[PDB]
């Protein structure tokens, strides 16, 4: 019964944290990156692929996200 | 004594000397704290080896510290480690736990839960009454402390005709009288009719000093003296914490006199005697350093020692 | 019985508020040296700008995941 | 009636509270950087204020959310 | 007696505070900031405080939230 | 039993409490820089003080709205 | 009997210790600016006092909100 | 019985060393400043003795509610 | 009935949501590094990529936790 | 029996001393950090660098009072 | 019941996870000095490699006690 | 009483480890500056390691009151 | 009743990975330092091994104690 309450909200907060680590790693990974860009805009293709990285993480809990809900 | 106080600034030329407070309250206060009889001898040991440095008059030098020392003022050190030891014994004996306890060895020791035919004035265990009646005492010591350094300042005002000073000063204690008697009846008993006539009273004196003190200033600066005079109780704190610390390497001591009396109680013994040596060198060098700060802060910010 | 609608709804927000947390902080570095470099440029504003609004998919997620439990609800 | 009525209180109040908390931190530092450049330059204005005014959007998601899970109720 | 009430209570309260954190975090820079400016020249006041007030709608979107879960009490 | 009256207690203190906090995280670098300022110029007292008397709005907010449910108690 | 007692001393012990979370942390920069200033200057001193002064304001908030629960008790 | 006494408890501890915590947070960044002035002057000892020590009442005053509520008990 | 298997979710959820966390703040330094060093020279392309892909082995281990912890059921 | 009383008494004591902890932690660290470079190039200051190392302690020695305490009511 | 395991479960994944986080943390400043020296320096791989491997107990003890708790279940 | 062994030894390690990352919070400063005091120097080293040496106490009181809960267990 | 086991392990959890944080949290500065040192030196080797390695105690205090503990269990 309230079981269902539980793992909602325990991978709303697992996704959540997940969000924070990345908000936080693409954050210093972009700080550098804007401002390499003014010398870099040669080399804003492999900025873009430097700084496309930590999305996985999220994509990780996006999966235990979809398979508790699964569960139900 | 007298070093502490030369160590700050130089006071000005017709106002209060503050020497002789300091020894006065000091060694009483570092009696309060520490009461351990032992660790007094053991002071007093040390003591001993100052003096036969004394009597070999070659001066102290500490590579480490960079220390270079005379002869004179290692004389003043040792009349006032005499002072410390005196009044942490005095003190000891009201506080006999020494050493941790010895209750459960000595019969003689009177106790509700131990017998004897010679009481102990101040228990450990029970600190429903014994913390009470503590802690009235020290806001009692703190109370009249900064009283008497309110009412030096308002002499010194007096003397010197700086009667804006002396308005402070009585404001002050107005401010003073007036949240002790409110805090003491909210907390106290009922039938306060002359208790709310003192917190009048004290009110309308401070408000009256404010006025005359018409430049707006101290409003906020009575509750930080008010946080001031409260100041004084980690003065059972610290001693709380040395005894309880005692208390319990006592107390392993014991765990291992009991299961193992036969042949674990000389390891018990001795290395509860060598925690007892290093942890209580380590914590009473700050337990030495803190009524001296206490007293620095308190008296000196208030009687007016800031100015040169 | 019933008792799990607050417990899904409070999972929802928390999910939605910490999306948003990491996003926001993700626009505070951001933000910076953007307003920095377009200051000195005045006309390279475009690759800040898409630079700058790529993190909101974190917020998108949280919207998804939020919108497809709470339908469920 | 029932507890889980209180709990969508508090589900709502957190998700605006951390989205609320990620507007902040993002407007702190852009609002900063800004009005240094707006202060150096005077001509810098629209850009200033359209990067300290694009992450309303997290509040004003929060506020959405808000509202349709105390409309479900 | 219900426990649904404190929990509408305890949800408005965290909310509020938790915008006002938003609310000091924005200020903290730009206030510091502006201060910094209006001490260089002291031209820019009135940009400098509309870019510190400006944030406060943090705080009435948490007042707002109060006060409709204080109506629906 | 009646254990309404803790739940709204503690969510006045908790709200007052972090209100304090932003007021408190907004009002050291506003001070910092006014104090620095005023240490530079003795002539921008004045919109220093103001600057830094600003932010007690959000406490303000805090007593108010503890106020309320305190009168809803 | 009631336990309520409890949650409403939980309440004004996290109101007190967070509103002295608030005061240390403006406390910690307007004093270390003000003691920079007054290592040279010694002229500024009643500036200093005033500005470490006025953040005790949420003390005296979090104090009243903790005696009026009492008084509730 | 009755656990309105751990609630109490747990009021109590939290309370004071949360204060704790915040009046550590406050004396760190004066103690930095004032010990690299003394180390260089030696003369305003004094002074450095009483910004740093001024921070005390908040958990002075913590301590006194505590016991206060302690023996409410 | 079952009772165990929601918080046994909440528990692996927040550990590689922890793990996550850290991975993010260690991520963030190392490709900071590793952009600083590309911006003026791509020949340590290799060497910056293996740093910045070395500490996943965290989320790895949270995730095959995870999966254990799913498979308990 | 209502035995659990004890058990968060404890905890509660437990967040006191641990949050003293903290506190008076924080503090050593900045107040040492910044004595330790006086003291490295000056070996004369010594003294005043000990004693502020030497404040910060009172804060958890009052600290674990409420925590002996509590243990006394228990 | 079930309900050991479940806290035991909730346990073992809150311990790996700030195991994780504490990881993290240090790695973010240990291998960004690596990589900065091995950058600008080109020799010093092995130390730095070693420095950034030797924190890596803490998870390794984390998998320890939660595979000798999940065996003691 | 089992229940009531588990809560205490919950509250002993809670204690234990907020004890542990303040003392880690110490020696990170004090330890990274002590290495390059001992780096310039080479001679200081007695006083870095006493430096060092002295938080530990903190940890010493944790483990010592986890210690006599225990022997109160 | 296995809540008893199940909060003992709990207890474990916090305890050693929150020693884990507070290690991680020395082992930055340290190993930063350290590798700011060897990046000159290469001498200091030894030096700045036992520097970074004299923080690990707390981490085996806190693994004894739970080990200890859930022999109590």
């Amino acid at each position: 019964g309230l079981d269902r309450g539980l793992i909602a909200v325990g991978m709303g907060l697992a996704v959540g944290l997940a969000a924070l680590g990345t908000g936080v790693a693409q954050a210093r990974i972009g700080a550098a990156g804007v401002g390499a860009i003014a010398e870099d805009r040669s080399n804003f293709g492999t900025a873009l692929i430097f700084l496309l990285l930590p999305e996985t993480l999220v994509i990780f809990g996006l999966l235990i996200a979809f398979i508790l809900n699964g569960r139900l | 004594f007298e070093l502490l106080v030369s160590f700050l600034n130089t006071p000005k030329y017709g106002t209060f000397d503050p020497t002789p407070v300091v020894p006065v309250f000091f060694p009483f206060w570092f009696g309060m704290i520490v009461g351990d009889i032992g660790y007094a001898l053991l002071f007093y040991l040390v003591g001993r080896w100052l003096s036969g440095y004394v009597k070999r008059n070659e001066p102290l030098v500490i590579d480490l510290f960079a220390l270079k020392l005379k002869p004179q003022v290692i004389g003043k050190l040792v009349h006032i480690l005499n002072w410390m030891v005196f009044w942490t014994v005095v003190w000891g004996v009201i506080y006999g736990e020494f050493f941790g306890t010895f209750l459960e060895h000595l019969g003689v020791f009177g106790t509700p839960e131990h017998p004897g035919l010679i009481p102990i004035l101040i228990h450990r265990i029970d600190t429903a009454k014994t913390a009470n009646l503590l802690i009235l005492l020290s806001v009692a010591f703190g109370v009249v402390l900064v009283f008497f350094g309110l009412a030096l300042r308002a002499y010194l005002g007096l003397k010197h005709r700086h009667m804006a000073h002396f308005w402070e000063g009585v404001g002050y204690l107005g401010g003073l009288v007036g949240v002790l008697a409110l805090a003491a009846s909210y907390l106290g008993n009922l039938q306060a009719g002359w208790l709310q006539g003192l917190m009048y009273l004290g009110f309308g004196v401070f408000l009256l000093a404010v006025l005359m003190s018409r430049i707006w200033l101290m409003i906020p600066e009575i509750f930080t003296q008010a946080g001031h005079i409260l100041s004084h109780i980690r003065i059972y704190a610290v001693g709380a914490a040395g005894g309880i610390l005692a208390g319990l390497l006592t107390d392993v001591g014991f765990a291992l006199a009991e299961r193992l009396g036969l042949l674990g109680v000389l390891l018990g013994l001795l290395v509860a005697g060598v925690l007892h040596l290093l942890i209580l060198l380590l914590t009473t060098l700050g337990h030495m350093l803190q009524p001296i700060r206490l007293l620095w802060v308190e008296f000196f910010t208030k009687f007016g020692f800031y100015e040169e």
